[PDB]
């Protein structure tokens, strides 16, 4: 029911979704790093913060 | 314009597993596409369906246990509606799991019953009871007592008692009459020995007696409990019925919803599923003029799924040999079925069932040309009709039924064309017909042509009425004149009838069946094959056989009883042709200059053979040279095309003689079948006439459906299928394909 046009219409949209779900999950990904680099950052600060602390 | 198969695409889908899901569900619905399987050597458990396809295979037997009960309960279970919309979401999965805990509940339910119904037994024995009055068929007492006697000499009394309408027994599992007759002993070796009798003994022995009032009154007690379980029990029994009938009605809706989920999965199975995303690519057969309404299907399936995947399905460069789709209905499904029984014809090849609905039915009418049995079997038909709605919303086991019922607008065909033919062959169950148009000849006449008192004489003879005397003459406006139906030569007039007329017919026939070869050689852009094949075929047919035809017209209106002596035989002259036999006298001459005509014909069907037996593989080895094939094979297979084309013409001509050989066969069964059973029922004396031939009619009835209707109808029938499938279909329709089987949710009644 599609013509030639139609059907490279659909594979530019299938196309489109692979490249929606690439940026998605890449940003999913680049969050979680964020996420991680925070959680360790702050682990570490208060760990050695602390002994600073304690010493002085 | 000819019927062919429908056009075939071999098409790939791919979209989103998602929409996938959906679609599936959906294009099912539909029912009009066939998906492969793009995975071949990958098993169930490779395909990964296998956990959604094990939860349906439990979530079925579990039903079809609990709709065992549901059955036992005698629950309408309707199924007349829910179930068609066949919603397939996660939940279901769930609601798989409520189903087990509601046929659960039941197999306790009954459980705990049994356990109560022996509770009730076992308190209802000591009821009765209150050395025991218990529950004993007299099935051994007569025995117990001697044994007893045997043990000790009967030292103490037994007590005897007799239980009117007594109690079902437990292990009985139903009501017997109980008598009891048990001894009490004092001694203990003895009570030990009686002990042990009465365990292997039929008798119903561990009674707790007691002599004290409290003994009644426990008794009471006894009582009072059995009151209590068996009102238990009731309540139980009560909510198992409504339950199992409540469950009933969602069942039946399950069962469809259930074997479509099952379906569906099966099919998402016999795919190829993507590694890198989670989508599905398939290939799939569909037709071709229908891929339109797919594409709308799989819209509104993708709609429904919330990805809304383009899910475009696009076709590729057909390439492997695609199924044989006919599209048929409620008539013609019968008749596609009988044709494909032979065999899938090749894709695109002509489909030779529209000519079967009145070709074969025809050519049974031939085989079957009885008046009255063609009522029979016409009315047969309708009843199956008129009751289709409630045969065939049923279950039917017997597969013998089924299978006529399946056919029954094949049948309803073959009896309205079995009157037709009936009537023209002026038959009904041995009787002819007559109009009073009968006028073969005038018997006053007769008289007058030099008979003068012949009935004298006659007493002892014959006498044949003569031909041609000047006052005899003119045909009969409709079928055979009824007067052969009372001479003693039926038996030559008609049989000649029928044997040149099963020849004009079968010949006629056979030259139709070539003539389709030439649209299918066309079709396929066969120059080859109508240049060398179809044209020189058609001609050796023709000049062999079709002229055979022509001269028995021209006989029939050539040739006058004046010309009787001498009169040529068409089958003499017909080998003679053959043979190049002319010789001088001995057999006159059909019409001047035959000789001529007899020996060209020959030459030419002679010289047709080259054409079809070696002609087409010399010109494909110039075109394969002329270019540049295994000529070898060719030249063999092309050889065997001719051989067995030639020889079968000629086989294939006399085969058709099963239409006379059945037919003589009927006429001849229902004319013994007649005369030696109901003319029996007729006699000078009234009273026993009358009565006699009610009971001699209804043997009569019996043997003329036993011998006839049945098996002659079946010899009938198979013998004009068999004509069907060897002599017609064998011109044309050859090669061989698949059957189409598409994805679709056919299987609702099953």
């Amino acid at each position: 029911a599609l013509s030639d046009a139609d059907v490279q219409k659909q594979i530019k949209h299938m196309m489109a979704f692979i490249e929606q779900e690439a940026n998605e999950k890449a940003e999913e990904i680049d969050a979680k790093a964020e996420e991680e680099f925070n959680i360790e950052k702050g682990r570490l600060v208060q760990t050695q913060r602390l002994k600073i602390m304690e010493y002085y | 314009e000819l019927f062919r198969s429908e056009e075939m695409t071999l098409a790939q889908l791919f979209l989103q597993s998602e929409a996938a899901y959906c679609c599936v569900s959906e294009l099912e619905e539909l029912g009009k596409v066939q998906f492969r399987d793009l995975n071949p050597d990958v098993n169930v458990f490779q395909r990964k369906f296998v956990n959604e396809v094990r939860r349906c295979e439990e979530m079925d037997r579990k039903l079809r246990f609990v709709e065992k009960e549901i059955r036992k309960a005698n629950i309408p279970i309707m199924d007349t509606g829910e179930n068609p919309e066949v919603p397939f979401p996660r939940d279901m999965i769930d609601l798989e799991a409520n189903f087990e805990k509601i046929e659960n509940e039941l197999k306790e339910i009954n459980t705990n019953q049994e356990a109560l119904k022996r509770n009730f037994l076992e308190l209802t024995e000591l009821k009765f009871i209150l050395f025991v009055a218990g529950v004993i068929n007299r099935e051994r007492i007569p025995t117990f007592e001697r044994m007893l006697w045997r043990v000790c000499r009967g030292n103490v009394f037994l007590r005897q008692a007799e239980i009117e309408n007594p109690l079902e027994d437990p292990v009985t599992g139903d009501y017997v009459h109980k008598s009891v007759f048990i001894i009490f002993f004092q001694g203990d070796q003895l009570k030990n020995r009686v002990k042990k009798i009465c365990e292997g003994f039929r008798a119903s022995l561990y009674p707790c007696p007691e002599t004290p009032q409290e003994r009644k009154e426990m008794a009471s007690g006894v009582n009072t409990r059995i009151d209590d379980l068996q009102m238990v029990l009731n309540q139980t029994e009560d909510h198992r019925q409504r339950v199992l009938q409540a469950a009933a009605k969602n069942i039946r809706v399950w069962f469809i919803k259930v074997r479509k989920m099952k379906a569906i999965y099966h099919t998402l199975n016999l795919c190829n599923i993507d590694v890198t995303q989670k989508c599905l690519i398939a290939e799939v057969w569909c037709p071709v003029t229908d891929l339109d309404s797919i594409q709308f299907a799989l819209r509104r399936g993708t709609e429904h799924s919330g990805s809304t995947v383009p899910s475009i399905l696009n076709r590729m460069q057909t390439n492997q040999t695609p199924p044989t789709y006919n599209k048929t209905n409620k008539f013609t499904h019968g008749f596609q079925n009988i044709v494909d029984a032979y065999g899938i014809g090749t894709y695109r090849e002509i489909n030779p069932a529209p000519y079967t609905v009145i070709t074969f039915p025809f050519l049974f009418a031939v085989m079957f040309g009885d008046f009255g049995h063609g009522i029979l079997m016409t009315l047969f038909a309708v009843w199956m009709v008129l009751r289709e709605s409630r045969i065939l919303s049923q279950k039917n086991e017997n597969e013998m039924f089924s299978m006529v019922f399946s056919g029954r607008y094949i049948i309803l065909l073959m009896g309205l064309f079995s009157i037709y033919t009936g009537l023209i062959y002026n038959d009904c169950f041995s009787k002819s017909l007559n109009i009073f148009g009968s006028s073969w000849s005038v018997r006053p006449m007769f008289t007058i042509g030099n008979w003068t008192e012949e009935t004298l004489l006659g007493s002892s003879v014959l006498q044949l009425n003569p031909a041609i005397p000047g006052v005899f003459g003119g045909p009969y406006p409709f079928g055979i004149d009824p007067i052969w139906n009372i001479a003693t030569n039926k038996l030559t007039f008609l049989n000649s009838f029928k044997m040149k007329m099963s020849v004009i017919l079968g010949i006629i026939h056979m030259l139709f069946g070539v003539s389709l070869s030439l649209f299918n050689h066309i079709y396929f852009k066969k120059p080859l094959n109508i240049y060398f094949g179809f044209i020189p075929e058609i001609i050796f047919m023709s000049s062999l056989f079709g002229y055979l035809v022509i001269l028995i017209f021209y006989k029939w209106t050539a040739y006058d009883a004046h010309s009787s002596r001498n009169a040529p035989s068409l089958l003499i002259h017909f080998i003679n042709m053959f043979l190049f036999s002319y010789p001088e006298s001995g057999n006159a001459m059909l019409y001047s200059g035959q000789k001529g005509i007899q020996c060209f014909l020959i030459v030419v069907a002679m010289l047709c053979v080259p054409w079809m037996l070696l002609f087409k593989p010399l010109i494909l080895r110039h075109q394969y040279l002329r270019k540049k094939f295994d000529f070898g094979d060719t030249m063999v297979h092309q050889a065997i095309h001719t051989i067995e084309y030639c020889l079968g013409c000629i086989s294939n001509t006399a085969s058709y003689l099963r239409l006379w050989a059945l037919s003589l066969a009927h006429a001849q069964l229902s004319e013994v079948l007649w005369t030696m059973v109901i003319h029996i029922g007729l006699h000078v004396r009234s009273l026993a006439g009358g009565l006699g031939l009610f009971f001699i009619f209804a043997a009569f009835a019996t043997l003329t459906v036993a011998i006839l209707l049945i098996m002659e109808g079946l010899s009938a029938f198979l013998h004009a299928l068999r004509l069907h499938w060897v002599e017609f279909q064998n011109k044309f329709y050859t090669g061989t394909g698949f059957k189409f089987l598409p994805f679709s949710f056919e299987h609702i009644r099953e």
